[PDB]
RNA sequence: AGGAGUGGAGCCUGCGGCUUAAUUUGACUCAACACGGGAAACCUCACCCGGCCCGGACACGGACAGGAUUGACAGAUUGAU
């Protein structure tokens, strides 16, 4: 998969901290990541690879995966983006 | 003298291809099966089966000599 | 030779949208639906076959997996080989058979000899 | 033990490999000691790839690798 | 192997429905917009709301 | 005690046998045999003949920006842009 398709997978994965799937290989495209033309697979394929490695935590439901940040997977996000923890994302905001 | 040694290393091993398979062989992948082992047949008893002790004599069993009966000569 | 009551020659030249109505309903109705992509290059594949062969020569026998093809009479005298599954079994075409599937000439089922009966 | 190795693992189906010269800009450009830029092989007038991005020059054509687009 | 592998029409039949649960592909139910295993829908009936009165 | 029958006939569909490259398969008294919601053109599809792909996470060593895989017109090769 190429630079635009595996960086703009994580870039809305610090934005609120879940991602959610098909387990639809043949998807022609993720339909959260339009204007981007990232097909299921890529997504797929890499939140496989950021499993492994325990920086997400995988649910499966019926048909769709799910995956949650854990706490050394929001450090690998900051560091691989480059962000600032003076921003914060959907953890702190209400309540 | 270290040509015997690549012998003698292998005959450390394929010794040992005997003390834990007993005939494992590799099946002929180039030359029918057939060809290969023309020669064998197969028992259906290894024991209880007929076999007619001179269907294929050697020319080297020409040159030998027979007894009648041994433990009575 | 004709078929419906015109010779080959003129087939060899009659146009795309005439022809049609000589055909069957199912061959009618494929010719016009189109002809696909994969359909355009097998009589382009006959063609340099054909114009490339010897003048006194049949061309060379060619390989397809094409069953649904309808034998066109600008398809006559070619060496096709259409699939049964298993092998590639060549096909002479001749002017009779200008209405049919490719796919009943290579038979796909050995035609069957019966044995004994076991236990019913 | 229960097991055969069997030897019977053919995957001898090869495919290819990246034969690059080294540093094939040299087989893109030729430049004299004045300072003039030689390029050796078309240029693909493609707006995707126009202006720097250069052809191939085959026995017989032109030839791109963006866009694949072909001469005679 | 781009105009390949996903390139068979799969616009009807048996082979474009699966089960919404268990990704299978017989004994479906299609009524009312179900879209369940015949299996699978039995399991889960009395969530739906399909009780069995007679 | 009866009624309609079935078993005879043609055909439709299951199941054995034979056949086959393959004729995928489970189930064999009631408690297997229009049952698997099983009415398969492709898909379903397991089976047969041929071919493409990795959709082999991650950890370690090498190749390593005198590069690692990738993609691609034409020609031959191919069922097949
Ligand atoms: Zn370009
Ligand atoms: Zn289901």
């Amino acid at each position: 998969m190429p630079k635009k398709n595996r960086i703009a997978i994580y870039e809305l994965l610090f934005k609120e901290g879940v991602m959610v799937a098909k387990k639809d290989v043949h998807m022609p495209k993720h339909p959260e990541l339009a204007d981007k033309n990232v097909p299921n697979l890529h997504v797929m394929k890499a939140m496989q690879s950021l499993k492994s490695r325990g920086y997400v935590k995988e649910q499966f439901a019926w048909r769709h995966f799910y995956w949650y940040l854990t706490n050394e997977g929001i450090q690998y996000l900051r560091d691989y983006l480059h962000l600032p923890p003076e921003i914060v994302p959907a953890t702190l905001r209400r309540s | 003298d270290e040509e015997a040694e690549a012998k003698m290393l292998e005959k450390y091993k394929q010794e040992r291809l005997e003390e834990m398979f007993p005939d494992e062989v590799d099946t002929p992948r180039d030359v029918a099966a057939r060809i290969r082992f023309q020669k064998y047949r197969g028992l259906k008893s290894f024991r209880t089966s007929p076999w007619d002790p001179k269907e294929n004599l050697p020319q080297d069993y020409a040159r030998i000599f027979q007894f009648q009966n041994f433990t009575n000569t | 030779f004709t078929y419906r009551g015109v010779d080959l020659d003129q087939l060899l030249d009659m146009s795309y949208e005439q022809l049609m109505q000589l055909y069957s309903a199912r061959q009618r109705r494929r010719l016009n639906r189109g002809l696909r992509r994969k359909q355009h290059s097998l009589l382009k594949r006959l063609r340099k076959a054909k114009k490339e062969a010897p003048p006194m020569e049949k061309p060379e026998v060619v390989k397809t997996h094409l069953r649904d093809m309808i034998i066109l009479p600008e398809m006559v005298g070619s060496m096709v080989g259409v699939y049964n599954g298993k092998t590639f079994n060549q096909v002479e075409i001749k002017p009779e058979m200008i209405g049919h599937y490719l796919g009943e000439f290579s038979i796909t089922y050995k035609p069957v000899k019966h044995g004994r009966p076991g236990i019913g | 033990k229960k097991r055969k190795k069997k030897s019977c693992t053919t995957p001898k189906k090869n495919k290819h490999k990246r034969k690059k010269v080294k540093l094939a800009v040299l087989k893109y450009y030729k430049v004299d000691e004045n300072g003039k830029i030689s390029r050796l092989r078309r240029e693909c007038p493609s707006d995707e790839c126009g202006a720097g991005v250069f052809m191939a020059s085959h026995f017989d054509r032109h030839y791109c690798g963006k866009c694949c687009l072909t001469y005679c | 192997h781009q105009q390949l592998y996903w390139s068979h029409p799969r616009k009807f039949g048996q082979g474009s429905r699966s089960c919404r649960v268990c990704s299978n592909r017989h004994g479906l139910i299609r009524k009312y917009g179900l879209n369940m295993c015949r299996q699978c829908f039995r399991q889960y009936a009395k969530d739906i709301g399909f009780i069995k009165l007679d």
